[PDB]
């Protein structure tokens, strides 16, 4: 009981840290594009 | 769990920093010509 | 002169954009991705379901009342990746 | 003998400590959710 | 600074309370150890 | 709250009066993070 | 708390100071034109 239990809880804790992990990095990545589009595009517009 | 929620409130402390800055009324006012735009094709689809 | 700086922020606007089709790429990957996971844990479910009633048909309710618990777990999971699928399809139409 | 009692009082400690320091009331509501799903395969079983 | 001296009196409280859970780990170890004296005692009185 | 409904499901009242207590607790931290967002608006507000 | 309360009593301090020595009356003049200003796009609302 102690490993089905063990086995459970390892794998329910690496797929949900694993998928967490995956969608914080695809939204700091849709940040960044705002940040870069804001940041850069605003800047080099007002430049020209 | 640890790792992983410093990571999450870097993400929502920069996701709460650019909605709070830069999240400017211009941008409403792009969604109401988006709107516009909409209503101008339903018109058109209305007409033929 | 400002005719230069202009062009060449124009230049680097061409990189940025690049690096923004690429992260539409990559967003979309994840999304398909999670649809198949979900995809196939929901054809697992319905496996589960169909081993359910073999042992029903066999009379065997204690490996039924288990092969429904496998059923719950994998609709379960099939909502976490929907729930997961979401916060993609929202930043895929974002950075779109 | 001595020897023997000797390991038999380790390991009695060492069970006190186990249930004593860390025997915590989530693993009775861990049993009351294995009794729920027990319950619910015997639903199954009477419905099949 | 009056931050660095609470955080300093909490970093303390968490050695302390560790040594509190010692405390309750011992403690959970003798009650244990006395619970199965007398239970040996009173299956050696059935014995006689 | 469900932690609550599924003890009072299970008869539990113990631990469903514990885990209102986890609700209360949680909800009074909530109530004392929006007094503190409310100062946090205003000075946003007084900034911007 | 005592070194929380000494920051706390300095914040008030300078915020009694602030408010006090500068909460000069042009500030109720820019409120009464910010106002104004209010009423003003108000009745270009009725206007359109």
């Amino acid at each position: 009981r102690n490993l089905a239990a063990l086995e459970a809880k390892i794998s329910e804790a690496k797929t949900k840290k694993n998928m967490l992990q995956a969608r914080a990095k695809a939204a700091k990545a849709n940040a960044e594009l705002q940040q870069t589009l804001g940041g850069l595009g605003t800047s080099s517009a007002t430049s020209a | 769990f640890e790792r992983m929620e410093n990571k999450v409130l870097d993400m929502e402390a920069t996701s709460q920093a650019a909605g709070e800055l830069a999240g400017f009324g211009i941008e409403n006012q792009f969604a109401q010509l988006e709107a516009s735009s909409g209503v101008e094709d339903e018109l058109a689809a209305l007409k033929a | 002169d400002p005719e230069k700086v202009l062009e060449q922020a124009v230049i680097d606007m061409q990189e940025d954009l690049v690096q923004l089709r690429q992260a539409v790429a990559r967003t979309i990957a994840e999304e398909k991705r999670t649809e198949q996971r979900l995809n196939q844990d929901t054809q697992e479910a319905k496996k589960w379901e169909d081993r359910a009633k073999l042992a029903l048909t066999n009379g065997e309710e204690n490996l039924a009342r288990e092969a429904l618990a496998r059923k719950k777990s994998l609709t379960d999971t099939a909502a976490a990746y929907q729930t997961q699928l979401a916060q993609q399809r929202t930043m895929s139409e974002n950075l779109r």
